């Protein structure tokens, strides 16, 4: 009865209305995207690989 | 997804304090003369109905 | 819209109630509202607030009555009117409680749909006479091997487990369920045991875990699980043992065979105590009320095995409490310990030397023993009885120069000791229990290497089922050996051992 | 490929054996078994490029 | 406010009763504010006592509490604010900073108060925290969400223990943390503060990754009480609405059931075993079954607890060794014998390490761990009489790995630089299975007892094997 006047007229004469997009993204993780899966340069150029493994070695017994 | 769900909940809150705001309007009117008088008449019914 | 439904529910409810007892607070503190008015109430009474709170009333005084709030005191304030429901206690009772967790009022915790019952009676009622009450002819099997041999249990048949705390105290309780749901298969009603868990204390997560467990096994199909959780008022927790009988009544009344396991009747006891203390009633012995053993001693008489007169039906009870340093001297435990016919106690050092379950053989009794046991078990574990306390006596003399007979003992000791250690959450058939049992009385592993003994017996089950599985289901369905059984069985036994 | 790495570590270990002074071995092997045990513990992180759009 | 306006009447201590007029009824839990040169001394309704005479509880202090003085009802439970400036400020009671950053940003305010969320909302836990340190992993695994409980001795590195969970643990895991002081000195408080500004985690510009709610000793019992639930909202919070999992830390909660003790003697509620509170149970457990894993959010609290004369069967400790999930036991015996942490291997034990849980590996080796550390523990006796010269040649070996193992568990921490000057060791999970599976195979018998002593992982063993052997 009382419990009808009241809901009947405030679900009826009074609804709410969703917020900006910015109010539920200010709330939220935004997103930016990760960059790049990562790429490294070439290396051990030259005959500097070559001949620092050839002295090197001699990692070998007497 | 979070935050959408959440403002669900909230609505339902803001539902709950524009209900308030209705309970107010009904103590303003006289609602609160006619209804309380219904109230009357029909505790006395009830009360009849004992 | 969700709001629309809701407050159609709520438009529902404009009933108007001539009360013809109402009450007033007229101060409320600790929960202990003290009312004004309520002259028609009865002891006990079940009273909504206008908070719509529900309370007991433990003291009629005689200008007010000082109700205990079920609920909390957050809702509660001064002068609220006290309706009078006019009813004592009572709580559904009925058949669909199976597979359903309730909390102590009967309303579902796990919310899964309105309770099925056939009735709502009172939970104050009294036990079954002693010419109502007839002898436990029937045995009841955990899945234990130990425990089903050397502590056998019966139904209608009350025995404590008193043990460490939560130190598997909830394992030991569960395998009992899980070896219930081979037997709940089993069409008899007597072994259609309806299991009742009722979890004092215990917290809604911990509650979960049990459920999700429950429910992992299927177990609940037959399962019903009273919680009266930590958050829970102590006022339920109070009347949460004495509610859960109720349940137990109707399938014991209804003939059929059912088990209630109070865990842990400790925490009943706490909740009396802060009850007591907050309503003035005197303290007694460890802090605890006088007439605690009152309580506990009309809880556990009501299960009970009847006579045969009486339909012939039980509730077999396994209480738990929980001995918080080992205290039987504790004034719970002593009088518990009196009331119970059996007792298990688990004891710590075995539990930290891995022997899970951690079963203390000495301190566990049973006193109704081989009425509530199988023949067969009966037969190839008096000689296991015997084994293991030399074993205990032997072992002590374990420690340098020692006699041959000393040392026999020793290795067949720790064999059969290895032999009756079981791992978590696996239950057993009796067939099963007395071939291995056997096998160990007769040395045959003990002989046998401990390292070999695990991986023996899981090749011993398969080599039983591949040779004569028809052993295995005779032994089931004979349920006593005959000499050619032991016979036969002993070829089998010596067959497997020479491999 | 990754066999052959492995296959060809163990081989090492008894062919340095026979030339004894190794140190190079040592920092062959660790990385091998590194990166493969690394790049497929990697690639059994992955989540491939994926988003929800049937639920979310 | 109210216009209920209350007259103090009877000023006894904390407790202070009220004389609210005629025709005007408070509400049980409501917060009333006094205008006082204390600010508003803020007071709990916790009785009516009835004729609008309440009998509640004061949060500061009563002195120069004038008779009949005017107390507005500011009515239910004190609403503290939240936010996510929550996070790097330490926060009183009654909400306010402490660091006097100012006032905590009030986007929303909570009560105090809640209640806990119900049986079909809990959603169980089943997943394995790390928190590298080795003995904790294998013998007591902990497990996200967890309630781990550190009972152990009087601050004996219990503080030393936390701050090394915020070292690893928290600063690892995205999701915020709330350090909670009940009753704990302001001298460990700005070492606390001034420590977790160095590590960063509090960051004064720019969010900290946690939040701090010191209350302290000096305050009235009544707000040591209830800093707890305070702490408790903060969490939810974070938990339900920003849904970011809490890495909950409180000290120490043997405070909290002291503080209950002192009100219930002071509000005339006969106290129950070993003066504790009538109530004790119930409020222990209403605490702990507000902190859950919830859906919403999981949260992991790492309970301080003081074991009172390091008696754990007294029955504080020991009503809230129950609802605890992950019980940790920290001990002086094997802190004096050199061994950090401090932690009683046997007596740890978390309830996850069950064979499958923890995989059968981790579990047949701490199963392995167990009965050598038993099987020590069992021939101590027999050394002390007999002397260990009879004894078996692998009970010999079992002892040796015993002794390697005892100082296996000697591992450094970062946060006992401060202490020891030793830095600390993370070792993997996969690598502390291994290096305890290796030690109980006997591969590791040749390395010295030192070489074993105050390391890390199986590198670190090493490699202060060949330290020694150099």
């Amino acid at each position: 009865n009382v419990i009808q006047d009241l809901y009947l007229r405030e679900l009826k004469d009074t609804k709410l209305a969703p917020s900006t997009l910015q109010d539920a993204e200010g709330n939220v993780k935004p997103w930016n995207p990760p960059q790049k899966p990562n790429l490294p340069e070439l290396e051990l150029q030259g005959p500097e690989a070559l001949k620092a493994y050839t002295e090197q070695n001699v990692e070998t017994a007497h | 997804v979070r935050y959408e769900a959440s403002l669900r909940q909230l609505e339902q809150r803001q539902l709950a304090k524009s209900v308030i705001s209705r309970v107010q309007s009904e103590l303003g009117n006289p609602k609160f003369q006619e209804k309380v008088l219904q109230q009357s008449i029909s505790e006395i019914e009830q009360l009849l109905s004992k | 819209e969700v709001s629309s439904i809701l407050e159609e529910r709520i438009k529902g409810v404009s009933d108007e109630a001539n009360l013809n007892e109402t009450g007033r607070v007229l101060a409320v503190g600790d929960g202990i509202a003290r009312v004004f008015g309520l002259n028609n109430i009865q002891a006990e009474e079940l009273v909504e607030f206008s908070s719509g709170v529900k309370g007991m009333a433990l003291n009629l005084e005689p200008g007010q009555v000082g109700i205990v709030l079920f609920g909390s005191d957050r809702l509660v304030k001064e002068g609220e009117l006290v309706k009078r429901t006019g009813n004592i206690v009572d709580v559904p009772v009925g058949p669909g409680l199976l597979g359903r967790v309730v909390d102590a009022l009967g309303n579902p915790i796990d919310g899964k749909g309105p309770i099925d019952a056939a009735g709502r009676s009172r939970a104050q009622v009294k036990a079954p006479g002693i010419l109502p009450r007839r002898s436990v002819h029937e045995p009841v099997q955990t899945g234990l091997k130990a425990v089903d041999a050397l502590v056998p249990i019966g139904r209608g048949q009350r025995e404590l487990i008193i043990g460490d705390r939560q130190t598997g105290k909830t394992a030991v309780a569960l395998d009992t369920i899980l070896n219930q749901k081979r037997w709940n298969n089993g069409s008899d009603e007597s072994k259609k045991l309806y299991c009742v868990y009722v979890a004092v204390g215990q917290k809604r997560s911990t509650v979960a875990q049990l459920v999700q467990t429950l429910e992992q096994h299927d177990a609940m199909k037959y399962s019903i699980i009273v919680a009266a959780t930590a958050s829970e008022a102590a006022p339920l927790q109070y009347l949460a043992p004495f509610t859960a009988a109720s349940i137990g009544e109707w399938f014991r009344d209804n003939g059929k065979h059912a088990l209630i396991v109070y865990d842990d009747l400790s925490k009943q006891a706490v909740a009396y105590r802060q009850l007591s203390l907050l309503l003035r009633r005197p303290p007694g012995r460890e802090a605890y009320p006088g007439d605690v053993f009152y309580l506990h001693s009309r809880l556990l008489e009501r299960a009970a095995k009847l006579s045969e007169k009486e339909g012939s039906g039980s509730l077999t009870a396994l209480p738990v409490i929980e001995t918080q340093g080992g205290d039987v001297s504790a004034y719970i435990p002593t009088n518990v310990i009196s009331i119970t016919d059996g007792q298990i106690f688990l004891e710590a050092e075995l539990f930290y030397k891995g022997i899970r379950p951690a079963i203390n053989v000495g301190l566990s009794v049973s006193r109704v023993g081989s009425a509530a046991q199988v023949k067969a078990l009966k037969q190839v574990a008096g000689s296991l009885k015997l084994f293991l306390a030399q074993y205990r006596e032997v072992a002590a003399f374990a420690q340098s120069d020692l006699d041959a007979s000393t040392k026999q003992t020793l290795v067949r000791g720790e064999r059969l000791t290895q032999l009756l250690k079981q791992n978590q959450y696996s239950p057993l058939a009796t067939e099963e229990q007395v071939p291995l049992i056997y096998a160990g009385v007769n040395g045959h592993l003990d002989g046998i290497e401990l390292s070999r003994i695990g991986e023996f017996e899981s090749s011993f089950l398969s080599y039983l089922k591949s040779n004569h599985n028809e052993l295995l289901t005779e032994i089931r369905e004979k349920g006593e050996l005959s000499k050619e059984l032991l016979a036969s069985l002993k070829s089998a036994t010596e067959s497997f051992v020479a491999t | 490929a990754k066999s052959a790495a492995n296959k060809l570590d163990w081989a090492k270990v008894i062919s340095s054996l026979r030339i004894t002074g190794s140190t190079a071995t040592q920092l062959s092997s660790f990385k091998k078994r590194n990166d493969e045990a690394r790049r497929q513990l990697l690639e059994l992180q992955s989540q491939p490029t994926e988003v929800d759009f049937s639920h979310y | 406010s109210t216009p209920i306006t209350g007259k103090v009447t009877a000023v006894i201590g904390a407790i202070v009763d009220v004389h609210f007029e005629q025709s005007e009824l408070p509400a049980i839990l409501n917060a009333l504010e006094i205008k006082t040169p204390q600010g508003k001394l803020v007071l709990e309704v916790a009785q009516h006592l009835g004729e609008n005479t309440v009998r509640t509880i004061a949060m500061d202090g009563t002195e120069g509490l004038v008779r009949g003085e005017k107390v507005l009802d500011t009515g239910g439970p004190i609403s503290v604010p939240v936010g996510r400036e929550t996070l790097g400020r330490i926060i009183n009671v009654i909400g306010e900073p402490i660091d006097e950053r100012g006032p905590i940003k009030s986007k929303l305010r909570k009560p105090i108060h809640a209640d806990p969320p119900s049986f079909a909302e809990q959603s169980t836990s089943a997943e394995i925290l790390e928190t590298g340190i080795k003995v904790v992993d294998l013998l007591a695994p902990y497990a996200r969400g967890g309630k781990i409980g550190l009972f152990g001795g009087a601050g004996v590195g219990k503080t030393v223990f936390i701050q090394e969970l915020i070292n690893n643990i928290a600063k690892a895991h995205g999701g915020f943390s709330v350090f909670t002081g009940v009753g704990e000195r302001t001298r460990e408080g700005n070492d606390l503060y001034r420590e977790m500004k160095e590590t960063g985690v509090i960051n004064l510009e720019g969010e900290s990754k946690v939040a701090l709610v010191f209350g302290q000793m000096n305050e009235p019992p009544g707000a040591r009480a209830r800093v707890a639930l305070t702490g408790l909202t903060i969490a939810e919070y974070f938990r339900d609405e920003e849904g970011q999992d809490v890495l909950l830390f409180i000290d120490n909660i043997f405070r909290f059931t002291q503080a209950g003790s002192e009100v219930s003697a002071l509000l005339g509620r006969i106290p129950s075993a070993v003066g504790y509170q009538p109530t004790l149970a119930t409020d222990m457990g209403l605490l702990q079954e507000r902190i859950t894993t919830t859906k919403k959010g999981s949260v992991t609290s790492v309970q301080a607890v003081y074991v009172p004369a390091d008696d754990l069967t007294d029955p504080a400790p020991a009503t809230t060794f129950a609802h605890l999930d992950a019980t940790t036991v920290l001990s002086r015996g094997i802190s004096e014998l050199g061994i950090y942490p401090a932690v009683d291997p046997l007596d740890s034990k978390s309830r996850l390490l069950d064979a499958a849980v923890v995989g059968q590996e981790h579990y047949d080796v701490a199963s392995k761990v167990q009965e050598t550390l038993q099987t020590y523990k069992s021939l101590q006796d027999i050394i002390a009489i007999l002397g260990m010269d009879e004894l078996s040649e692998q009970d010999k070996l079992t002892v040796e790995r015993a002794r390697k193992i005892q100082r296996f568990l000697s591992q450094p921490f970062a946060v006992a630089e401060v202490f020891t000057g030793i830095p600390g060791k993370l070792v993997r999970l996969k690598d502390t299975v291994a290096s305890f599976k290796a030690v109980l195979e006997g591969k590791y018998d040749n390395i010295p007892e030192h070489a074993f002593y105050m390391v890390g992982g199986i590198e670190d063993v090493v490699a202060k094997a060949e330290k020694l052997a150099a």
